[PDB]
RNA sequence: UCAGUAACGGCGAGUGAACAGGGAAGAGCCCAGCGCCGAAUCCCCGCCCCGCGGCGGGGCGCGGGAAAUGUGGCGUACGG
RNA sequence: CCCCCGGCGCGCCGGGCCCGGGUCUUCCCGGAGUCGGGUUGCUUGGGAAUGCAGCCCAAAGCGGGUGGUAAACUCCAUCU
RNA sequence: GAAACACGGACCAAGGAGUCUAACACGUGCGCGAGUCGGGGGCUACGAAAGCCGCCGUGGCGCAAUGAAGGUGAAGGCCGGCCGGCCGAGGUGGGAUCCCGAGGCCUUCCAGUCCGCCGAGGGCGCACCACCGGCCCGUCUCGCCCGCCG
């Protein structure tokens, strides 16, 4: 919508908003990250540290699919599964643990950020983080790995 | 000339990009030419399936995505023998072929076995002259009933195996998943210089004894 | 002592029985056909050798298989197929030897 | 979509794909060679019939030519 | 409503038309100044050279190509 | 520093100059909310619109970081004999608001209750700020121990 921007108000005013000393001139400091290291140096050591340099190995042929691995904390990991399923897990006295399948859900590493709720699981997962395994067993579940 | 704060951006616009600027005004058109097309199609072919032959069942490559399934190009020479149908005669009868297609499992090769099965059951063929009806033909009345299906043909849905409630026992409580993923990871790295140093101990073992 | 299929090691992967099958018939090219080799040999009854081989084969005789190959592989190119050459270049001329005594 | 990514670059300015995945569409095939069949093949002229504004079909010619320095049929890596 | 164009089958005549599948045994099977190597120049995101071309070298047949870092050895995979 | 012996301008009419695209940042408005989004593709005059499709969310961005990389990947305390029970998600200071209430709020006089109001003081303390601990990844130093198919 341009009449709500700037150029309507700005109709009369001989500079247009650019000012008079310094005119506004075509390219004044060159075009586009020109001067990144002659006098545009301090923007670049202000606000972009680390910009010029090499730093680290090359990977050639890179496919983003080999790492693949999408990871899971144990806080939401009751998340996956219907809630019926964590309430009947309680209900039962027979002591029989769910079992959560997370590579069905679409992570396949799990990590023991959150508390867990004091019911027994049987977690299916691709790959664990020491911390992880220590939370499920402390519960009194299992770590089933898969492939 | 950068301002206060921002990024650094890389605008790939340097080229003369004005005289190759693709449009897409005919959008709405295109999607019109295309379903006239497609209902065309499936009037050509009325009694056949509008979505044309059966595909198979097929995982998929490159770990991100080996946990679901597709619908391949065509059936494996090998299927099609298992299921007993010449592959010269698959194209006529609407089941997609490619030679190309090679079966390193059994149960890949036993899913798309069991699924010609169950399409050469559900298969109504008409006879080649309606004054003769032949052998493999189906009976006269169903063809009163054979009419247009529409979607894919037995469509494939990525179906899970539910597990149900089990109590732990003590092995599996007992099981330490991280220290054997450390340990399995190390294993494998340390397999080639082992059995080089395994080896090369074989080498000063004869020259102690003779 | 449970063994899960795991993501990792020497026998990583999802277990699933492997069937075989005779090889497709793309994977017999390039095998020698008895019909075939009666083919090469006779014309090298014709033909003969290239003046490369001929130099190769008098560095065979006076047994410098080092220097042989390293010729080979300056005229040939890479050290697969000079090897190969090789071998082939000093059986003829073991044969010719063998038939030479007798 | 991957992706302004892996990579390239006075590694500066800048440059820059692919695989997988989802769709549109979907269709596969033929020789040479290797061999078998009596060249079993093709072009053209003359006659007969049929149509003859896409000069074609059939027949008859000890009619001419091409072709054994390879025509045709079978058959092509999914094997034959 | 009236013309024109092809469509769609039906029937007649003149034609070519004998053809497949399975098991078993016995035989057969491949494209060269090309691949590849060196070098030069261009090109590429392709980085001890992605592609292309010139010049020189110049193949093999359980071989050959590819397997994104040059090389040897050794297993696999994958195409032809 | 221009009335300038600075430059442009005889006069009139009409035309005549911060635009669009992409990217990014912050602010703001709206919808939904640990999700969100069909933009591509399908399905059913204005309409090339609109509607629909989640077994069309592939995918994007977000929900986890760190290392060059191999990789790893986000609280603890007590009790009992390394195992068994219990408590189990930091603290300090300042904090808008809420909470308690020592008391105290007139018609003929006292006794005299309910409601409402006020208030010394005392509390739980939002957001946020300052600080102190804690946890994850890299790295360094110092060590003691554990575990098992090889």
């Amino acid at each position: 919508p341009s009449r709500l921007r700037k150029t309507r108000k700005l109709r009369g005013h001989v500079s247009h908003g650019h000012g008079r000393i310094g005119k506004h001139r075509k390219h004044p400091g060159g075009r586009g990250n020109a001067g990144g290291m002659h006098h545009h140096r301090i923007n670049f050591d202000k606000y972009h540290p680390g910009y010029f340099g090499k730093v680290g190995m090359r990977h050639y042929h890179l496919k983003r699919n080999q790492s693949f691995c999408p990871t899971v904390n144990l806080d939401k990991l009751w998340t996956l599964v219907s809630e019926q399923t964590r309430v009947n897990a309680a209900k039962n006295k027979t002591g029989a643990a769910p079992i959560i399948d997370v590579v069905r859900s679409g992570y396949y590493k799990v990590l023991g950020k959150g508390k867990l709720p004091k019911q027994p699981v049987i977690v299916k997962a691709k790959f664990f983080s020491r911390r992880a395994e220590e939370k499920i067993k402390g519960v009194g579940g299992a770590c089933v790995l898969v492939a | 000339a950068p301002s206060r704060n921002g990024m650094i951006l890389k605008p790939h616009f340097h080229k003369d990009w004005q005289r190759r600027v693709a449009t897409w005004f005919n959008q709405p058109a295109r999607k019109i030419r295309r379903r006239k097309a497609r209902q065309a199609r499936a009037r050509r072919i009325a009694p056949r399936p509008a979505a044309g032959p059966i595909r198979p069942i097929v995982r998929c490559p490159t770990v991100r995505y080996h946990t679901k399934v597709r619908a391949g190009r065509g059936f494996s020479l090998e299927e099609l023998r298992v299921a007993g149908i010449h592959k010269k005669v698959a194209r006529t009868i609407g089941i997609s072929v490619d030679p190309r297609r090679r079966n390193k499992s059994t149960e890949s090769l036993q899913a798309n076995v069991q699924r010609l099965k169950e399409y050469r059951s559900k298969l109504v063929l008409f006879p080649r002259k309606p004054s003769a009806p032949k052998k493999g033909d189906s009976s006269a009345e169903e063809l009163k009933l054979a009419t247009q299906l529409t979607g894919p043909v037995m469509p494939i849905r990525n179906v899970f195996k539910k597990e149900k409630a089990r109590v732990i026992t003590e092995e599996e409580k007992n099981f330490k998943a991280f220290a054997s993923l450390r340990m399995a990871r190390a294993n494998a790295r340390l397999f080639g210089i082992r059995a080089k140093r395994a080896k090369e101990a074989a080498e000063q073992d004869v020259e102690k004894k003779k | 002592a449970l063994r899960y299929p795991m993501a990792v090691g020497l026998n990583k992967g999802h277990k699933v029985t492997k069937n075989v099958s005779k090889p497709r018939h793309s994977r017999r090219r390039g095998r020698l056909t008895k019909h075939t080799k009666f083919v090469r040999d006779m014309i090298r009854e014709v033909c003969g050798f290239a003046p490369y081989e001929r130099r190769a084969m008098e560095l065979l005789k006076v047994s410098k298989d080092k220097r042989a190959l390293k010729f080979i592989k300056k005229r040939v190119g890479t050290h697969i197929r000079a090897k190969r050459k090789r071998e082939e270049l000093s059986s003829v001329l073991a044969a010719m030897r063998k038939a030479a005594a007798k």
